């Protein structure tokens, strides 16, 4: 899962 | 003329490319509660191929993407590129007030040497230094607000550096979730006649607050249960904050850290001042000036944070006051040398  | 023109600026030629179109679809749903007779929602969209600058317009119950300008593949965090986008956007659609959303990767004030905010990996790894962002913003109108839909941007160093560009700054001091804003409710708040920055913050926070799970159980890029933290800084109050800071100075494990699983570059500014202060008069005044500048904040009890590996976990936001800062560690490092030389906050708040 990605964050910015 | 409209009452307001808001530009959503999407530098998405990078790992985040998979979120951009979805946010665009959210924006289109959000235009239903917006009267496009007086309000202009512009979107500059770069996902890698051929960027475009559009305006969302309503026919009846359908929103249509009118194309203002189209571009060759380009570096969307290059100064002259962003300037050209700005100049075109606000020339075609002047208004009584202006807002902007910077959608990309972010890393606060930290220096990045090009072959910071925003990443474009189209031809090499390019990122924008905050002084470069301040220069691009110089050809733009003065904004009622800037929303950073990007990690780590709610830094006192960044906001002070850009203070003359906007009245309000909306962002997170820690990592922002992949999916970013819920633009189906943020878009009408972008055009709120009363207190748009607060409106944007409340609507942003509320969607994440409602699907929040304490252990981030079932968290995914399609379903963010990891929560969020947001604040709003009023830029006209930063000079007094800097002056209140200097007075405190005239007299690390225990301070909340916003990147605890990585370089520990980011700590809570209030947490820092509480531990350094040697006089209650000076300090109780500082808290007042702090309250005046940070006018809105909210966080879920935990936020999801990542390690450098890309993996992550929930981290406690206990101590959150809404703004981050760098704690000088006196280590002769390159980022400190940069800090002491090109971050105005260093000399403004009298960090001697």
């Amino acid at each position: 899962v990605l964050t910015x | 003329y409209g009452s307001r023109t808001v530009l959503v600026y999407i530098a998405g030629d990078n790992s985040l490319s998979r979120f951009a179109s979805e946010d665009l679809n959210e924006m289109i749903e959000g235009m239903q509660s917006v009267d496009d007779n007086h309000n202009n929602l512009l979107v500059y969209m770069d996902k890698g191929s051929n960027p475009k600058l559009i305006r969302l317009r309503k026919d009846k119950d359908v929103v249509v993407q009118d194309v203002i300008a189209t571009y060759d593949a380009q570096n969307s965090v290059d100064v002259d590129v962003m300037k050209n986008v700005f100049t075109t956007a606000f020339s075609h659609y002047p208004a009584d007030s202006y807002g902007v959303v910077f959608w990309s990767h972010g890393d606060g004030w930290l220096p990045y040497n090009n072959p910071w905010w925003g990443q474009d990996t189209g031809n090499g790894d390019n990122r924008m230094n905050i002084p470069d962002l301040n220069e691009a913003l110089s050809v733009a109108p003065h904004f009622d607000f800037i929303l950073f839909d990007a990690c780590y941007m709610q830094s006192v160093e960044v906001v002070y550096q850009l203070r003359n560009r906007a009245d309000y700054f909306i962002g997170s001091p820690t990592e922002i979730p992949g999916p970013g804003a819920p633009y189906e409710v943020v878009v009408p708040a972008l055009f709120a006649v009363n207190s748009p920055a607060v409106s944007i913050a409340e609507n942003y926070y509320s969607v994440y607050a409602k699907k929040y799970n304490s252990t981030g159980a079932g968290i995914s890029n399609e379903n963010w249960t990891g929560g969020v933290s947001i604040s709003v800084i009023k830029s006209s109050e930063l000079s007094a904050l800097a002056a209140a800071t200097r007075d405190v100075l005239q007299t690390i494990s225990s301070i909340l850290c916003y990147d605890p699983l990585r370089e520990n570059n980011y700590h809570d500014l209030m947490g820092l001042m509480q531990s350094i202060q040697g006089n209650s008069q000076a300090f109780n005044h500082y808290k007042e000036m702090y309250k005046n500048a940070v006018i809105w904040k909210n966080t879920t009890d935990n936020n999801y944070c990542t390690y450098s590996s890309g993996y992550g976990k929930m981290v406690s936001m206990d101590g959150f006051e809404g703004v981050s800062t760098y704690i000088l560690r006196e280590n002769n490092s390159s980022q400190e040398k940069y800090y002491r030389q090109f971050v105005e906050w260093y000399s403004a708040a009298d960090w001697d």
